[PDB]
């Protein structure tokens, strides 16, 4: 109804999105492919660590090799840059950082209400967060490409819902800034 | 009466049959050269006992002891009556024994580990058009916007330069910009620009399907030059093989340079047998590069795992030749046998059966990996835009 | 005035055991093509016939050592049976010792395979050209572009509600009620437009690639290939003329296939056509059965309907009634056969027994099925829009 | 000791060699059956003198005089020792002589003058989509316009019905109508409509290339039914040929009706020789239709001018058979010769060489003839429009 | 210490008469590959050589009756010449009577054809998908639609000047500043739109059909076909080993081609390779010459450059120096040949004589040439628009 | 300049167009194909009659067979209707008729200036004339289709210029009617 409820909705959405994105980063059920780890065998996989299942090991959560996957060619071939970014996962964590900073700026907006540009900065943060997260998805997929079945687990759609919420919040924050400016008029 | 045949165990020229332990005699070995030698003794009219050279070698002369190793040694040193092998013809082996007319041809060639199918690169969406066309396209887009600006200024009925650029851009992407020309010259310019886009886009989209999915093997070596110009990747040879001697005696720049490289490289590039070099390539992860006769490279490429490839045209042309001791009375008949067979067509048939008959080696949905690049561009521009606005805003607030 | 003995074999549909045969006795125990056929033949020749199955369930062949006759031919030659009315392929060896009759059905030696994946195009086949991931990330980019454009525009009619529109028209190429006037809005529009162009061109080109390219592939698809493959098993039926043909063949491909069949472990052969059928069905593409063509077709027709004939028939021959050498019955039988042929009978029975059942029944115009998912989507959107308008009517009225 | 062979001059079964006048003896004639007969005398072990039946006939029995004409007459009447011809097997010829196992198969089939490649019709631009899809498309276009009208009335922020129809139509043809929706439900409906168009048009344009240029031969006859159902086009046969007798003796509706037709039609449909009937078809401009054995039809189709075509599946299946006088001692050996040859594969090779080795039979710019229809439509609508306006004007002036 | 006689033949580029040879005498009269080659050979063996052409200008062959030797082999065997340095193909018969040497160049029997129409895509190749007539009638329809729309609209912003615009945007799919509000205007718009859609879809689909399909056709393209064709002439050179190979071939295709060549009137043979060359050049696709591959390539390279090699080589053999049987010169010559090979010489000369001259020097990205006519058009329209704006400026100022 | 000159331009254009169209109908150099008439040989052809050239006959102007070209099939196949229309050539002559009637209405407009709808009828006549002429071209080509070189002679482009002029005249006449109505106002 946009009589101050907008801000509380904004902040809870921001922190929920940050939570989803932190979970997704900090979780290993991004994938449900079959790999040659299980002694070939079913594997739910993640951004950081594989961890087998329905296999002999059945619970051995291994750390993955992103760049050192038998490189065998193509160092400094523009594939290395992708593999770096996937492994580092700088874009998802950037999204998380930006969501956090957006919630920070939102809360500080509730405090230093004299300044209006703060909420606008928050909106920009959320938006850039969304863009970064979609890039995170893109790199993840365009690396995972290197033809068996595969699937995406609740962590992937948590990142997806994080992006959705981030964009929504960008909208709402910008709307707040606009109302604030009109009040300033 | 029987003739002591020398040969070697080098596939597909000589191979023991499956379950050879259950066999004794010339039936143990099967191969191209086995068929040939059987025919040759048929024509000439004697009997042969096949024998693999004990040294497991082709032939070469000690630079100090001046002894002939392998099959050439056996023939010169009476151990052997004849040789029917992938034996190569060269001057040095002429000077001690008598060869026959080449029963097949060859070259010295480069074997490599099959590089992976390099997925179509980012910015692949330019491939369907050459790079001079995009440059010309851009000059043309600028030219059009310029000309529409000049026309709308000098002869009006508003198209600033930026708005003209916008209209042109919108017309290239088929999205109708909200502003349209109103005069007769701007309308002409727009019409021709529109025709331009229609053609260009029609062509580009016509061939855009394959280019974004096309998968191309590009190798880090394409000739002897790209070998002699690097040392990241090695290049070696068989030992006591004519390839070695040809490189050693070469008076050409490239071959002499590579000979120098390989006479001192550590660990030793050379090997003791072909299959060993095959393995070295198949494991060295492309840091090695074998220099062998072409036919082996071909068969190995066709044979599974099919994990190796011939690269670069044959550095030289040579031929495989049946041999005999110097002054033997077996030289004249074996010659005529080769000629008769080549004329009839047996050798081509064998070459096809042992190689091609050994052969053991679609429209697909787009993968994001294919069209990922454009996404990046998208986000890039968005970022840029955001930034730009901030600039403007920061400038205005000042 | 004695009933005549009629040996035959159990191979659907030529002869089969009636459902409830335990409730039936005598010649009414079995049903099948050859059942009716013998009925009409004995009707014509005016004799009574007694049905009997062959003990071994194997057609006929000769032991090379004992030189004895098995199956139906054994029954006839040694006098156990008076007549054979079954698929008893005519060949040189059998005809030496018994009196065949003019055929009544024609066939050849053919390949049977397990059906690979149908990969049938569903109703949402219009998404296949672009992976699920691309559609997802397109939606993501739509949301991104729209939110960014709202933003850069609003700090203009570029609210969010109109931005999502503008960025939905641009993707579909169906226009733009509005065009950005700002540098930032224009940068974003000019990026979505490009993204759009690439994606849409890609989708359409690959769509053409799908529609003009449907499943037209099968590996073996011939006899040479089959004789060349090694990951597959293929053989014959023991006690029949298919094995005899392969064994006695003087042809290259047939000779090689005989070599393979005579040495493959486990025995590629079987004892019953049903055994080979169940093998291929449970071979996971690892068994390819060489048999006649009639049975291949019939099996393909009946459920599971999980098999298919492949390749053209290797040869061409025919079935035929049989009788002991020198018998006095052959003449009337041949005349009866010809009468049946001229009268349209054999055609009738073949249609009845093969196609009447029908357990499973360049460019071509699109079927509504191929693209019906669109209509499902459209209907869903229609209903949703009426729903949303109801919502809006309520929200406004209050 | 020599054997009086009967045969006929019917290509490609028997043909005199080029420059036969320069030849005397069995070398005068060359043909499939000549090769066969040479082999047969090789196997059986006698000598043969080839002879063309003097009557130039195959065989048939006078219904009044009960005499056998042609080759059957020669064999029954001692004139001939044997026949090796395209002689067909039937009951009547069994009752007087002994045939052999069919050395090849056939059917009674229909030969027609090749109808011209019917250029793609006007209104071809519907071919790329089925007719149920266009009907569904139209119902859907109406439905959308309706639903957008209802929505804009009940829940507004103007879309009369005609304007809604216009917007929808414009969106189908990708041309953005100037009016766009402004609400959230109309915007949804527009979005789904837009997706609908994108898919539909993408598909249609994907396959539109071939359909407007596809050239298809459709024949005025597709079976015996379409023959017996008309008399514009005749249908005849050879005379004294088994085809005639089979039709005469037929107890089926179609064949009896056609027999009645042809036993009284004037001028006579029948002929005296094959080539005469070939000519009659090749000149009758499709008003005639020949009923001959399949193989001749095939060879004639492959042979130049290639101006004839086989249509309709073989009305019956039969076989060509070497013959002998009843009680001859030549029956048993000729039989085994046929069997041995068919088993070895000679007959297939001959069938391929005499037929296939005799074989003597792109992306193209659009011709206006292809896309003419749409032009007409254009002008039509224009006319209509003009007219309409006049009406309106005449109504307003009133 | 005598100069050695050197017979050879005039066949470019192996040996040729120097330009200004009338101004030259002795061994400096001729130039060609084999000229230099003999130079180095005599340099190596340290003797002097005197060049001589063969009287007949024919290589060598044997009269079957007189059993005599003609050409270079006749010169050598009977002692007229001491050495032959020319393309003197090695074969069984020749080698019986003379001493060949290890080859110095490899080749085979190959087909030469007259180049068919290039059909090269010009610069206005973007119109090809639609005939000249369609473009004309499209312009006519544009004028029709625009005039009609003006009319029905004006008895609205639909003057003629804006109507031609609206009907130009619609065709290019680049929007519409205006949309008709009348029933008549809407009917016409809705017809132009449809016309547009069909035409544009057609043009684009057929464009894809062109670009993804370039010239990839040749009729003969093999040996079996050549032996099957009859509208074409093909033969050999008299007094050479190509004729010998065809005549003595025990192969099917080769045997049939020998049959054809031995009986075709006029004589398909010629006396000089040049004669057959000029025949095929002046054969209008009616002569196809079977010769070696070296000359095929060389001829293709040099102007007119109106020929092409086709098909893979039928066989594979090699040239070779020759000497009288039992001579004492063969050894040094063979050693010299091998030295030349290992040293990179023969490669050098071949490159010099074949490719150095160079009289005429799936998907692939478009060349700017393919689509440059667009840029010519665009530039023309630009200049025209500036001109028209000048006109308008004058007209307005006054 | 549109002060009465428009009408004289209209009428001369109308009668020129009628002349061109009458010539085109009444002429035989519409085509320059090669045919099996000349004893195969070059032929300039027309709407009504072929007439050979550069051949043995070299001047024998023969009447063509449109429907009776060895029909051999396809009676009442929708090809017959096309062949009828091509042979009759009803559309070109319709264009000529309409151009004539348009000039008539133009001239009568100069007389009974009280009525304005006359000129409008003239415009409609010219427009329909153009449409009919393009159909005439279309049928001509889509029949002539039933692959040697061919070409179009000055008569074809006379029909083309006739259509051009007819459309131009439709424009000018309508403009006149509009000015006349404004004067009536
Ligand atoms: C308005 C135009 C926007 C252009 C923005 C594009 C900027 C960056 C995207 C490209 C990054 C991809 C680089 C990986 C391949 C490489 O190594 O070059
Ligand atoms: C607004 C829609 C306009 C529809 C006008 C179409 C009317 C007539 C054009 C079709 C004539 C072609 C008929 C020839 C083929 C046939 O025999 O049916
Ligand atoms: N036949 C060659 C083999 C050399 C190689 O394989 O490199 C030789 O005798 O030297
Ligand atoms: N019908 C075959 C038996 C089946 C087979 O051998 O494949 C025969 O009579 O020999
Ligand atoms: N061989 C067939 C030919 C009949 C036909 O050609 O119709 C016969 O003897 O009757
Ligand atoms: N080089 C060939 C001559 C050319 C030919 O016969 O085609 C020979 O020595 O026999």
């Amino acid at each position: 109804c946009e009589k101050g409820v907008q801000v509380l909705l904004t902040t809870i959405g921001a922190f929920a999105a940050f939570g989803l994105m932190t979970i997704a980063i900090s979780t290993d059920y991004w994938l449900y492919t079959r790999a040659l780890i299980c002694n070939g065998g079913l594997t739910h996989s993640g951004l950081w660590r594989i961890c087998c299942l329905e296999g002999l090991k059945r619970g051995v959560c291994v750390k993955i090799n992103h760049f050192p996957e038998d490189t065998d060619y193509d160092h400094d071939s523009a594939e290395y840059l992708l593999r770096v970014v996937r492994a580092s996962s700088i874009f998802p964590i950037l999204s998380a950082i930006l969501l956090l900073l957006g919630g920070v700026c939102v809360a500080a907006s509730r405090v230093y209400k004299s300044k209006r540009n703060i909420i606008l900065g928050a909106g920009i943060l959320f938006v850039a967060a969304g863009l970064s997260n979609i890039i995170g998805v893109i790199v993840y997929i365009s690396a995972n490409a290197g033809k068996n079945h595969y699937s995406y687990g609740w962590s992937f759609y948590f990142g997806g819902l994080s992006f959705i919420l981030a964009e929504v919040i960008g909208v709402l924050a910008v709307n707040i800034y606009i109302e604030r400016s009109r009040e300033a008029h | 009466k029987t003739v002591v045949v020398t040969t070697i165990l080098e596939s597909p020229y000589v191979m023991m049959k499956k379950n050879h332990e259950m066999l004794e005699g010339n039936e143990r070995y099967e191969g191209y050269c086995v068929d040939l030698a059987a025919e040759i003794a048929k024509h000439c009219g004697f009997k042969y006992k096949l024998t693999i050279v004990g040294d497991g070698k082709y032939g070469a002369r000690d630079a100090d002891t001046k002894i002939w190793n392998g099959m050439v040694g056996e023939l010169v040193y009476g151990k052997a009556d004849i040789a029917i092998a992938p034996l190569t013809i060269t001057l040095v082996r002429e000077e001690v024994i008598d060869f026959s007319k080449p029963f097949m041809s060859l070259g010295i060639s480069i074997m490599i580990k099959k590089p992976q199918k390099s997925k179509p690169g980012v910015f692949s969406f330019l491939d369907p058009l050459a790079y001079e066309i995009w440059m010309c396209i851009v000059f043309a887009y600028i030219g059009v916007s310029v000309v529409l600006f000049l026309v709308s200024r000098f002869s009006p009925y508003e198209f600033g330069i930026f708005n003209s650029l916008w209209f042109s851009l919108g017309a290239f992407m088929r999205q109708g910009c909200d502003i349209s020309p109103r005069s007769l010259s701007g309308r002409i310019v727009g019409g021709v620009w529109w025709f331009f886009t229609l053609i260009i886009i029609s062509s580009y989209t016509a061939n855009l399907a394959a280019f974004l999915t096309v998968e191309r093997m590009v190798s880090p070596i394409e000739s002897a030059e790209d070998l002699s110009k690097q040392t990241e990747i090695a290049y070696g040879t068989l030992d006591s093989g004519s390839t070695k001697e040809f490189f050693r005696r070469s008076k050409i720049a490239v071959f002499d340079k590579m000979w120098t490289y390989m006479r001192s490289a550590e660990p030793s590039v050379f090997v003791r047998t072909t299959a060993e070099g095959v393995a070295r390539v198949r494991k060295s992860k492309g840091k090695y590069a074998y220099l062998l006769e072409s036919t082996m490279n071909e068969y190995i490429e066709q044979r599974k795992p099919c994990d190796t490839m011939k690269v670069g045209g044959n550095l030289d042309s040579k031929g495989y030749g049946i041999a005999t001791p110097k002054g033997s009375s077996l030289g004249t008949p074996v010659n005529l046998a080769v000629l008769k067979l080549s004329e009839q067509g047996v050798l081509d048939k064998l070459k096809n059966k042992w190689w091609y008959d050994k052969g053991e080696c679609k429209t697909s949905a787009l993968s994001l990996s294919n069209v990922a690049g454009v996404f990046y561009i998208l986000v890039g521009g968005l970022g840029l835009a955001m930034l730009v606005a901030l600039i403007e805003f920061c400038y205005k607030s000042r | 005035n004695r009933t005549y003995i009629v040996t035959t074999i159990l191979e659907d549909p030529y002869v089969m055991l009636k459902k409830n045969a335990n409730q039936f006795e005598g010649n009414d125990r079995y049903e099948g093509y050859c059942v009716e056929l013998a009925a009409e033949i004995a009707k014509h020749v005016g004799y009574s016939y007694r049905l009997e199955i062959v003990s071994d369930g194997k057609y006929g062949a000769r032991d090379p050592d004992t030189k004895a006759w098995n199956g139906m031919v054994g029954e006839l030659v040694y006098g156990r049976a008076d007549v054979a009315v079954a698929p008893l392929t005519i060949t040189l060896v059998r005809e030496e010792v018994i009196d065949f009759s003019k055929p009544f059905m024609s066939l050849g030696i053919s390949i049977m395979i397990k059906k690979p994946q149908k990969s049938k195009p569903g109703v949402f086949s219009f998404l296949d050209p672009l992976a699920y991931e691309i559609w997802m990330c397109i939606v993501f980019a739509y949301i991104g572009v729209s939110v960014v454009l709202f933003l850069v525009s609003r700090f203009n009619e570029f609210g969010i509600f109109n931005s999502l529109w503008f960025s939905l028209g641009a993707f579909m190429q169906q226009g733009c009620d509005i065009s950005p006037r700002s540098l930032s809005g224009r940068i974003v529009g000019g990026v979505w437009w490009f993204f759009t162009l690439i994606i849409i061109s890609s989708y359409t080109a690959n769509l053409a690639a799908f529609l003009t390219v449907e499943r037209m592939v099968s590996p073996i698809e011939s006899a040479e290939d089959l004789a060349k493959q090694t990951e597959i098993a293929y053989g014959t039926l023991e006690a029949g003329s298919t094995k005899e043909f392969f064994r006695r063949s003087k042809i290259a491909v047939f000779e090689k296939m005989w070599t393979y069949m005579k040495s493959a472990e486990p025995s590629v052969f079987v004892r019953t056509t049903e055994e080979g059928m169940i093998r291929v069905r449970k071979s996971k593409g690892k068994y390819a059965y060489l048999l006649e063509s009639t049975m291949n077709e019939y099996i393909e027709q009946r459920k599971p309907c999980d098999t298919m004939k492949v390749g053209g028939n290797l040869d061409s021959k025919g079935y035929g009634i049989a009788t002991p050498k020198g018998s006095a019955l052959r003449g009337p039988v041949n005349l009866a056969v010809l009468k049946l042929s001229e009268q349209g009978v054999l055609d009738k029975l073949k249609s009845k027994w093969w196609y009447d059942k029908g357990e499973c029944g360049k460019t071509s115009a699109l079927s509504l099925s191929n693209v019906a998912g669109v209509f499902y989507i459209l209907i869903g959107g229609l209903g949703l829009a009426m729903l949303v308008a109801l919502i809006e009517f309520c929200y406004k009225s209050r």
